[PDB]
C-alpha cells in the first residue's frame, strides 16, 4: 500500500554510505510507487525530500542518476525551486556520461523561467544540434513543455534556426516536423516554398508523411492549388510503399465525384477496400461513416453491394459490427434484404461484440433516414424495434420520437397508431413523459378525434395520478383549439370524467376550479401561453456633427471597395454614399495587425473629375480587429460638364503606436508613418436610382430636346455589342428597355433605351441604338435631365 | 401569520427532497391575509424574498425530477376592491428591505457552498349436450340393423378436470331398433392437459364393425367456462398491469352498439366488466371497460379493453379498441382473446 | 503527438497499477476510476480488435494476466498506434525473457516504469520499436 510516512522517516537511510544501489533504489521506488499510483502532499515535505535526496550525490552511481530524474520528473508544472541542481546539469554538460544529461534538461522545461532561460543558451543551441541522434532527441522534447509556457525564446532564432532540422534519421525526421506543426501554425507561406522541400525529397518515416498529410489535406479543402501534379505525386506516394497507413489516410478524403473524380482512384481504392475488407485495417469502419463519405451516384451504388455483404455476413469484429451499420447505411438498402437482416439482428443485437451500442448509433441513423417517414418502414421497424427489443429500444425512442417530430410526420394516424398501441404494452412511464409533452402541443391540427380521444382515455387509464394527469395537460392546447366536433362536448367532457383521490381529487377539482375561476375562453388563452437604403445611411452618418453638408442619401455605392487589399494589418473595406448634396465615404474596418493601433488617423483624398472638397475625417483611434469610422466628405457639383465621378487619392496617416495586447499602455508618444491609401473612384450608380419613365415617349424625346450628346464609333475588327455590353448594363446600373433589352446567345440588332435618375435630383437618360449592318456602327445617346450626366454617361459607361 | 412563520421554520428545518408548487397554491386561497394587511411595494418585496428562496433552489440543477413547472398561474398568483387587488397583482408581475433580503438569500448557491465545504341401418347420431357441469353424451345409436348386431369396443380414460365415466354395458345393435346411449362424463376431474380438449377418442370396430370412429374432439371452448368475478379498482389497476400481460386481441368490427353488443358478449362468456364511471357509454362514450372473470378450475382473467362506441357521426360501428387479455398461459390467453373474438360477432360458424 | 491521455496498465480488477496521464485535462482519481469503470467494466478483460470510445481511439489490449489501456484519439491511425502497443508487450517479454503477469507486476514495477518513460514521454511518442531500446538499456 501507499503512505508517505515510512519514507520521510526512512530518509535517514540517506545517512548511510553502505547502501546497495538496489537497496536504496527500492526505497526510492517506494515513494515513487505511492505516487505512480497517486499521492498528494505538502511542498515543505517535498522540499525536504529534495534536500534529503539531493544530499546524496557524490556518485555517478548510474542508477542513482536515473531515479532522481524520475523523481524530479514527477514535479514539472507544479514544481519547487530550480536552482539546486544547476551544477549537476552543468556537470553533465562538461561530463560525457552522455546518457544522463539528456533526461535532466527535459524535466526542467515545464518548470522553467526566463532568466534562467538565459542560462543554457549558447550551448543549448549547440545541444539541440548536437551529435548522435539520441542525444538530440532528448533535447527536443524538453522544449515543448516549455512551449506550453512559451518557446518563443526559441523562436526567434529561426531563419537561421530551422536549417539544422535537416535530418538523417527517419525517426528523427518524423519528429522534426511536428515541432513544425506549430512552425506551420506560425506559417503558411513558408510551407509553400517549403513544401517544395518536403515535396522536393521523398520521405523516410511513414510518420513524417502523416503529419504532412493532414496538413496537405488541410490545404486541399478549398484547393491546395493545382494539386494536379502534386496531388498526383502524392497520390503515388500515399498509394504504395511498405507502410499501409498512408494509402488509407489518403483514401478516405479523396473521393471527389458527384460527377467528379473517380478515375484511377476508384480502382486503387477498390484494391484497398477489398484488401482491408477483412480487418486488415479494422480502420475501414470509421471511414464509411464519413471520412470516406458515401451517398453515391446511381450505377455506382449497385456495385457496392458485395463488400457490404461481407461485413453484413460476417457479423463479427467490433470493427466489423460498426462497419456493417455504416456501409449498409451509406450505400443504402432494398426493403427485402432488410427482412433477412431483421432476423439476423434479432439474435445479433444484444451482445455480439456488444452490438447494441453500434446499433443505437445505427438506429440513430435509421431514425434520421426515416424519422417517421417511409412510415411503412417506420412501422415495420417499429414493430420490430419493440419486438427485438431487450429493452434497449427506449434510448433509441428518445431519438426516434424526436425524428418523427423533425419531419413533423404526417402518416401520424398510423404512426401514432403503432406508437399508441405498442407503447401500451411496451411500457415505460418515462417515454410517456416526453411524448406527452409533445403531444400536448399538437392536438387538433391533426384531427382524428374519436381515435385520439380513444387513446387519450387509455393513457389516463393507467394508474398514476401522474399518468392520468398528462392527458389533461396535453389537452389544454387541444381543448382550446377544439377539433372536428370538440367545443360543445369539450365543455361536456371534463364533467363526464371526474376524480377523487384527494390530491388526485384535487387535480380534477382544481383544474375545474381553475376552470371555474376563468371564462373558459379567456382561461384557455392565458394558460396556454432619393432617400434610399442609403438614406438610412445618410442618417447613420448623421450622429457625427463635424459636417460640412450632407443632404439625404440618393443611392449608395454599387460596390464597397476594400481600400486595403487582402488581410492587411490596416484592412480596409470602404463604402461610398451619395446624397443629393454631398457624398460621404465612410470607411469600415479592422486596423489589422495586433502590432498596431492607429492613432491620429485622418483620410486624404485628392480628386480628378469634380467635387468640392470640404474635409478628410479620420477616426480618433483604431485598435485591432475592430471597425471604427473615418470618413472623408465632399459636396457634389451637379450641372457642370464633369463634376461627381472622380477618383480620389488616398494616403493613410497615423501615428502608429505598438501594442501589448496582454495589458497594453496608451501614452501620448508614438511616431507617424503614413502608408498609401487606395483609390476611391466614384461611380454612376452610387447616385442613381434606375427606373422606368414617367413618360417615356415624351420623356424619351424630350430628354433629347434639352439634352443630348452623342458619340459614334464604327466597329471594324469585331461585330459584337458584347464588349460594349459588358461596360454599359453593368457601369450605369440601369435598366435596358423599350422591351429593348433581350438578346439570346445571339440576336440580329439591339437598342437599349435605358433608365435611372441621377443625384441632385436630375436624371440621366441613355439611348443606345447599337446598329448592325454587319459592322456595328452605333449611336449612343445620352440625354439627361442633368448636364453633368450626358458627358458622363458617354464616359462612365466605359 | 402564525401559520406562515411555522411554515418558514419547518421549511428551514427540512431540506432533503420533495415537490409542491401545488402546495403553494394550496395555502394561498382565492384571497387570504398576508403581511400586516398590506405593505404594498414592501409587500411586493415580501412576496419576492419568501417565494424567491423557493425559487432559488428551484433555479438550481436536479437529480430525479420532483415536478416540471406549470406555474403559469404561478405568475399571476404571485402578483371593486377585488378588481383593484387583481390590478395590483398584475402590475407586480419596507419593500426595499424585503428585496435586499431576497437578494441575500439568492437555494442552489447555498447547496453549492455546502458541496465545496464537503470537498348403415344402424345409424348412430350423436351430439353432445352439456347439461349443467356435466357434459353428457347424447348418443343415438340406432341400430336399424337387422339384429342386435355385435358391437365393438369402447375404452375409459382420465380426462381433463373431468373424466369420462359411463358406458351403457351391452353390445348388441338390436334390430331396426333405436338406442340411447348415455355417457356421463365426470366434470370436475381427470386431468389431461390436451388443451381445448381435442383429444382423440375411441369408438371401436371391435365387433359387428370392422372400423368405427376414432375421433378427436374439437368443439370444446372457453367462452362459457369462466364466470364473472370482481375487484377494488386502485388495486385492480395496479394489478392489471401486474398480471400476465402476455395476450391481447382487438376489437374492431360488428353489427350492433356495444350496449346490446356488450351485453350479448358478456352473457355469452358469462363474465364480468367490473365497474362504470359515468362518462357515459352513450354520447360516445370514450370508455375503457374493465373486465374480470373467474372459472371452474379457477383461473382469474383480466381485461382492459378500450373502445370507440356507436353514435351517428360521432364514434363507433367498429372499434379499433384493443382487447387486452391476460391469462396465465399465453396460449390459452390469446386463444381466449380469439375465443372472444369468435364470440364478438354473430355470423355462420 | 502529445497525444497520450493516459496509458494505463490496468489490472482487470479495474485496478490500475500504472497510469500516466501523459497528457490530461480531466482529473480525479475517482473520475479516473469512474471513467475507467464504465469502459473497463464493459470491456471486462475482453477488448476489441479495435475500439473507439469517445471518437477517440481506445487501444487497449489484454495479456494473459493484465489489461492494457492506451487512450488516444481516433485522429491517429491504428497501425502505428498499435505498433507501440505491440512494442510494449513484446520488448518486455523478450528483454525480461518474460512478458507481463500479475506476478511479474507484483514483484517489481520499476522496469515498466523505466521502459515507459523511454518509449513515450507524454503526448508524443518518442519511439515504438524495441531494439534501440534494448541496446540502449542495460539495467
Amino acid at each position: 500500500h501507499l503512505e508517505k510516512s515510512a519514507v520521510l522517516q526512512e530518509a535517514r537511510v540517506f545517512n548511510e554510505t553502505p547502501i546497495n544501489p538496489r537497496k536504496c533504489a527500492h526505497i526510492l521506488t517506494k515513494i515513487l510507487y505511492l505516487i505512480n499510483q497517486g499521492e498528494h502532499l505538502g511542498t515543505t515535505e517535498a522540499t525536504e525530500a529534495f534536500f534529503a535526496m539531493t544530499k546524496l550525490f557524490q556518485s555517478n552511481d548510474p542508477t542513482l542518476r536515473r531515479m532522481c530524474y524520475l523523481t524530479i520528473k514527477e514535479m514539472s508544472c507544479i514544481a519547487e525551486d530550480v536552482i539546486i541542481v544547476t551544477s549537476s546539469l552543468t556537470k553533465d554538460m562538461t561530463g560525457k556520461e552522455d546518457n544522463y544529461r539528456g533526461p535532466a534538461v527535459r524535466a526542467l522545461c515545464q518548470i522553467t523561467d526566463s532568466t534562467m532561460l538565459q542560462a543554457v543558451e549558447r550551448y543549448m543551441k549547440q545541444a539541440i544540434v548536437d551529435k548522435v541522434p539520441s542525444v538530440s532527441s532528448s533535447a527536443l522534447v524538453s522544449s515543448l513543455h516549455l512551449l506550453k509556457c512559451s518557446f518563443d525564446v526559441v523562436k526567434r532564432w529561426v531563419n537561421e534556426a530551422q536549417e539544422a532540422a535537416s535530418s538523417d534519421n527517419i525517426m528523427v525526421q518524423y519528429h522534426a516536423l511536428g515541432l513544425l506543426y506549430h512552425v506551420r501554425k506560425n506559417d503558411r507561406l513558408a510551407v509553400s516554398k517549403m513544401i517544395s522541400k518536403f515535396t522536393r525529397h521523398g520521405l523516410k518515416s511513414p510518420f513524417a508523411y502523416c503529419m504532412m498529410i493532414r496538413v496537405a489535406s488541410k490545404q486541399l479543402e478549398e484547393e491546395d492549388g493545382s494539386r494536379d501534379s502534386p496531388l498526383f505525386d502524392f497520390i503515388e506516394s500515399c498509394l504504395r510503399n511498405k507502410h499501409e497507413m498512408v494509402v488509407y489516410e489518403a483514401a478516405s478524403a479523396i473521393v471527389n465525384l458527384p460527377g467528379c473524380s473517380a478515375k484511377e482512384l476508384a480502382p486503387a481504392v477498390s484494391v484497398l477496400q477489398l484488401f482491408c475488407s477483412s480487418p486488415k485495417a479494422a480502420l475501414r469502419y470509421a471511414a464509411v461513416r464519413t471520412l470516406n463519405k458515401v451517398a453515391m451516384k446511381h450505377p455506382s451504388a449497385v456495385t457496392a453491394c458485395n463488400l457490404d455483404l461481407e461485413n453484413l455476413v460476417t457479423d463479427s469484429n467490433r470493427s466489423i459490427a460498426t462497419l456493417a451499420i455504416t456501409t449498409l447505411l451509406k450505400t443504402g438498402s432494398e426493403s427485402s434484404i432488410d427482412r433477412l437482416m431483421k432476423q439476423i439482428s434479432s439474435f445479433m443485437s444484444e451482445i455480439s461484440d456488444e452490438f447494441k451500442v453500434v446499433v443505437v448509433q445505427a438506429i440513430s441513423a435509421l431514425c434520421q433516414k426515416y424519422p417517421r417517414k417511409h412510415a411503412v418502414l417506420m412501422n415495420f421497424l417499429f414493430t420490430m424495434l419493440r419486438e427485438e427489443g431487450g429493452f434497449e429500444y427506449k434510448r433509441a425512442i428518445v431519438d426516434c420520437i424526436i425524428s418523427i417530430i423533425e419531419e413533423n410526420s404526417e402518416s401520424k394516424e398510423t404512426g401514432l397508431s403503432h406508437l399508441c398501441e405498442f407503447i401500451e404494452d411496451c411500457e415505460f412511464t418515462v417515454l410517456a413523459t416526453r411524448i406527452l409533452h409533445l403531444l400536448g402541443q399538437e392536438g387538433p391540427k391533426t384531427n382524428n378525434p374519436s381515435k385520439y380521444i380513444r387513446f387519450i382515455y387509455n393513457r389516463v387509464v393507467l394508474e398514476h395520478e401522474e399518468v392520468r394527469a398528462g392527458a389533461v395537460s396535453a389537452l389544454a392546447k387541444f381543448g382550446a383549439q377544439n377539433e372536428e366536433m370538440l367545443p360543445s362536448i369539450l365543455v361536456l367532457l371534463k364533467r363526464c370524467v371526474m376524480d377523487d383521490d384527494n390530491e388526485v381529487r384535487d387535480r380534477a377539482t382544481f383544474y375545474l376550479n381553475v376552470l371555474e375561476q376563468k371564462q373558459k375562453a379567456l382561461n384557455a388563452g392565458y394558460i396556454l401561453n432619393a432617400a434610399t437604403r442609403q438614406e438610412i445611411f445618410q442618417e447613420q452618418l448623421a450622429a457625427v456633427p463635424e459636417f460640412q453638408g450632407l443632404g439625404p442619401l440618393f443611392k449608395s455605392s454599387p460596390e464597397p471597395v476594400a481600400l486595403t487589399e487582402s488581410e492587411t494589418e490596416y484592412v480596409i473595406r470602404c463604402t461610398k454614399h451619395t446624397f443629393s448634396d454631398h457624398l460621404v465615404f465612410q470607411f469600415d474596418c479592422t486596423n489589422t495587425l495586433n502590432d498596431q493601433t492607429l492613432e491620429n488617423v485622418t483620410v486624404q483624398m485628392e480628386p480628378t473629375e469634380a467635387y468640392e472638397v470640404l474635409s478628410y475625417v479620420p477616426a480618433r483611434s483604431l485598435p485591432y480587429n475592430q471597425p471604427g469610422t473615418c470618413y472623408t466628405l465632399v459636396a457634389l457639383p451637379t450641372e457642370d460638364p464633369t463634376a461627381v465621378a472622380c477618383t480620389f487619392s488616398c494616403v493613410m496617416k497615423f501615428t502608429v503606436k505598438d501594442c501589448d495586447p496582454n495589458t497594453g499602455e496608451i501614452d501620448e508618444e508614438g511616431y507617424e508613418d503614413e502608408y498609401v491609401l487606395e483609390d476611391l473612384e466614384v461611380t454612376v450608380a452610387d447616385h442613381i436610382q434606375k427606373v422606368m419613365k414617367v413618360n417615356f415617349e415624351a420623356a424619351w424625346d424630350e430628354v433629347g430636346d434639352e439634352f443630348e450628346k452623342e458619340e459614334t464609333f464604327t466597329l471594324s475588327t469585331i461585330k459584337t455589342l458584347e464588349e460594349a455590353v459588358g461596360n454599359i448594363v453593368k457601369f450605369l446600373g440601369m435598366h435596358p428597355c423599350e422591351r429593348s433589352d433581350k438578346v439570346p446567345e445571339n440576336k440580329n440588332t439591339h437598342t437599349l433605351l435605358l433608365a435611372g435618375v441621377f443625384r441632385g435630383g436630375h436624371d440621366i437618360l441613355v439611348r443606345s441604338r447599337l446598329l448592325l449592318l454587319d459592322t456595328v456602327t452605333m449611336q449612343v445617346t445620352a440625354r439627361s435631365s442633368e448636364e453633368l450626366p450626358v458627358d458622363i454617361i458617354l464616359a462612365s459607361v466605359g | 401569520e402564525d401559520i406562515q412563520s411555522v411554515m418558514t421554520e419547518v421549511r428551514r428545518s427540512l431540506g432533503e427532497i420533495p415537490i409542491v408548487e401545488s402546495e403553494i397554491k394550496k395555502e394561498a386561497g382565492e384571497l387570504k391575509p398576508e403581511e400586516e394587511i398590506t405593505v404594498g411595494p414592501v409587500q411586493k418585496l415580501v412576496t419576492e424574498m419568501g417565494t424567491y428562496a423557493t425559487q432559488s433552489a428551484l433555479s438550481s440543477s436536479r437529480p430525479t425530477k420532483k415536478e416540471e413547472d406549470r406555474p403559469p398561474l404561478r405568475g399571476f398568483l404571485l402578483d371593486v376592491a377585488a378588481s383593484l387587488a387583481t390590478t395590483l397583482t398584475k402590475i407586480a408581475l419596507f419593500v426595499a428591505e424585503a428585496m435586499l433580503l431576497m437578494a441575500t438569500i439568492l437555494d442552489v448557491d447555498r447547496i453549492s457552498l455546502c458541496l465545496k465545504v464537503l470537498s348403415d341401418p344402424v345409424y348412430a347420431e350423436a351430439y353432445v349436450h352439456v347439461n349443467q357441469y356435466d357434459i353428457v353424451l347424447d348418443v343415438l345409436v340406432v341400430n336399424q340393423t337387422s339384429d342386435t348386431l355385435q358391437n365393438c369396443t369402447l375404452e375409459l380414460a382420465t380426462l381433463g378436470d373431468l373424466k369420462l365415466v359411463e358406458k351403457p354395458s351391452p353390445l348388441t345393435l338390436a334390430p331396426h331398433d333405436f338406442a340411447n346411449i348415455k355417457a356421463n362424463v365426470k366434470v370436475a376431474s381427470t386431468e389431461n392437459g390436451i388443451i381445448f380438449g381435442n383429444i382423440v377418442y375411441d369408438v371401436s370396430g371391435a365387433a359387428s364393425d370392422r372400423n368405427c370412429v376414432v375421433l378427436s374432439d374439437i368443439h370444446i371452448d372457453i367462452m362459457d367456462y369462466i364466470q364473472p368475478a370482481t375487484c377494488t379498482d386502485a388495486e385492480f389497476r395496479q394489478m392489471w398491469a401486474e398480471f400476465e400481460w402476455e395476450n391481447k386481441v382487438t376489437v374492431n368490427t360488428n353489427m350492433t352498439d356495444l350496449n346490446d353488443y356488450l351485453q350479448h358478449i358478456l352473457k355469452s362468456t358469462n363474465m364480468k366488466c367490473l365497474t362504470p364511471e359515468k362518462a357515459l357509454s352513450g354520447y360516445c362514450g370514450f370508455m375503457a371497460a374493465n373486465l374480470y372473470a373467474r372459472s371452474i378450475f379457477g383461473e382469474d382473467a383480466l381485461a382492459n379493453v378500450s373502445i370507440e362506441k356507436p353514435v351517428h357521426q360521432g364514434p363507433d360501428a367498429a372499434v379499433t379498441g384493443h382487447i387486452r387479455i391476460r391469462a396465465k398461459s399465453q396460449g390459452m390467453a390469446l386463444s381466449l382473446g380469439d375465443k372472444i373474438n369468435l364470440s364478438q360477432k354473430k355470423t355462420s360458424l | 503527438l502529445y497525444t497520450v491521455k493516459a496509458i494505463l496498465i490496468l489490472d482487470n480488477d479495474g485496478d490500475r497499477l500504472f497510469a500516466k496521464y501523459y497528457d490530461d485535462t480531466y482529473p480525479s482519481v475517482k473520475e479516473q476510476k469512474a471513467f475507467e469503470k464504465n469502459i473497463f467494466n464493459k470491456t471486462h478483460r475482453t477488448d476489441s480488435e479495435i475500439a473507439l470510445l469517445e471518437g477517440l481511439t481506445v487501444v487497449y489490449k489484454s495479456s494473459i494476466d493484465l489489461y492494457f489501456y492506451v487512450i488516444g484519439s481516433s485522429y491517429e491511425n491504428e497501425l502505428m498506434l498499435m505498433a507501440v502497443l505491440n512494442c510494449l508487450f513484446d520488448s518486455l517479454s523478450q528483454m525480461l525473457r518474460k512478458n507481463v503477469e500479475k506476478r511479474a507486476l507484483l514483484e517489481n514495477m520499476e522496469g515498466l516504469f523505466l521502459a515507459v518513460d523511454e518509449i513515450v514521454d507524454g503526448g508524443v511518442i518518442l519511439e515504438s520499436d524495441p531494439q534501440q531500446v534494448v541496446h540502449r538499456v542495460a539495467l
